[PDB]
């Protein structure tokens, strides 16, 4: 009847409109945020120790650059020098040496690492993520580095991006972070015979390469993007098809039998892609739990001269947290979705 | 205690070979290279060689007579008098702390 196909219309609809539009309470943002925060806490965990600043094209280059962060305390990271014997900088460190693959990151590839670092934090703490089916909004990104100038002094630049906080922008911004690790696997600086604080995978004696330290964490983090990057798509999939309620219930030159199949065949369309972005919230949350069970247990998920490098400072507990309860409500509502199904299936 | 060179020999006869001997070289390295003349400088860069890359990479310096071991040695074959002098070796540690020693040989 036309009654019970209304209703199951606007069980799918309501649950669909909270799935692609909401935020507390929709799984598909929470799963896509975990994964953002995930890539944040993955720097902040280990990205310090990241060697930088091999050279590109000659050793005559001479290359340095310095990149800035901050908490509200800052930090900077030098790439190319090294410490002399007697603790002066060097101009002369891993720019001796050529980058490449299993080697140190070029200044280059560090660069495009921190610049989308700052546009993915700062797109989060001014904009927070945007729901996934919204254009999201403009904002600017502050970036902040320095370099060397002849003899004397060194000269600080900020640049402005201008950038948005949508998912698609801030998934490509995570993906740059990630794929730049696991296809150069850069070696990691030792711990010594800019962090206060030294986690138990960063030993003494011998640097290990980045991608044998964090093979696994690497390729779970790699996976939770690709998720929610299929999230994103599967939600602008269920935002186009959205089915209409049956008007002029009666009248069958209005609703015949092929709009009435066309509109039963949206509605099987609506419901797997619904099932299919809750089969990858959950996929999203077992990436999780591998990127957080090996060398990162004890620092990705928590926070506390003074800085937090080599603790993840990003809020993934709490996001797990969201993203837990959301998929539950979600998880509950699926006799509603099995019974729309089988409505549709019948016609 | 500290990184040192011994020319093996000391005076080279022109046409033979000289090996760059490192005494003290630390255990855990990021990487080394050896520099023609006294100075870390880029710019005459024989060889360098990433710890783990089993590859050495050549700069301008190289004259193809070079060759460079994982001992962090550097054999110099059919030597002549333009390679009198100075030679430098940088090494930089596991945790980016750098050392550098020189060494010199004769010829005649
Ligand atoms: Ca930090
Ligand atoms: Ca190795």
């Amino acid at each position: 009847s036309a009654q019970a196909i209304n209703q199951a219309v606007n069980n799918l609809n309501e649950r669909a409109k909270t799935l692609a539009g909401g935020t507390t309470n929709s799984p598909a943002y929470q799963a896509t945020l975990l994964a953002l925060r995930s890539v944040l806490g993955l720097w902040n965990s280990m990205g310090y120790a990241v060697i930088c600043g091999g050279y590109t094209k000659s050793p005559g280059e001479n290359n340095q650059k310095n990149f800035h962060y901050t908490d509200g305390n800052g930090t900077t990271i030098n790439c190319g020098g090294s410490t002399n014997s007697n603790g002066t900088h060097s101009s002369n460190g891993t720019n001796t040496l050529k980058a490449d693959k299993n080697v140190s990151l070029s200044i280059e590839q560090y660069e495009k690492i921190h610049e989308s670092y700052q546009i993915l934090s700062k797109a989060l703490k001014q904009a927070g993520l945007a729901p996934l089916n919204s254009k999201g909004e403009k904002l600017e990104a502050h970036v902040t580095t320095s370099k060397y100038q002849q003899d004397s002094q060194t000269k600080t630049t900020t640049s402005v991006i201008d950038t948005t906080n949508d998912a698609q922008n801030l998934l490509t911004q995570a993906q740059t972070i990630v794929n730049t690790l696991k296809d150069y696997c850069p070696m990691l600086i030792a711990k010594s015979s800019a962090a206060t604080n030294t986690p138990s995978w960063q030993t003494a004696g011998g640097g290990k390469n980045s991608c044998e330290t964090f093979g696994a964490e690497f390729s779970a983090a790699s996976d939770m993007i690709n998720n929610a990057q299929k999230i994103v798509q599967e939600t602008q999939q269920l935002s186009a098809n959205q089915p209409k309620n049956i008007t002029q219930p009666h009248n069958l030159n209005l609703n015949t039998p092929s709009s009435l199949t066309a509109l039963a065949q949206k509605m099987l369309k609506n419901a797997q892609s619904q099932a299919e972005i809750l089969k990858l919230a959950n996929q999203v949350e077992s990436d999780f739990n591998k990127l957080s069970s090996g060398h990162l247990k004890d620092y990705i998920g928590k926070c506390d001269q003074k800085n937090n490098w080599g603790n993840g400072c990003a809020g993934v507990e709490e996001t797990l947290t969201s993203l837990k309860t959301s998929a539950a409500d979600f998880n509950n509502q699926t006799p509603q979705i099995n019974q729309a199904q089988n409505l549709a299936n019948t016609l | 205690a500290k990184l040192t060179i011994e020319s093996m020999p000391l005076s080279v006869a022109e046409g033979k070979e000289v090996l760059l001997l490192v005494h003290n070289l630390p255990q855990h390295l990021f990487g080394y290279s050896w520099y023609k003349g006294e100075r870390v400088d880029g710019n005459s860069l024989i060889v360098g060689y990433v710890i783990g890359t089993q590859q050495a990479t050549p700069g301008a310096a190289y004259s193809g007579r070079e060759t460079i071991y994982t001992n962090a040695s550097l054999l110099i074959q059919n030597v002549t008098q333009n390679d009198i002098g100075f030679y430098t070796l940088q090494v930089i540690k596991s945790d980016l702390v750098n050392e550098e020693a020189t060494g010199q040989f004769h010829v005649y």
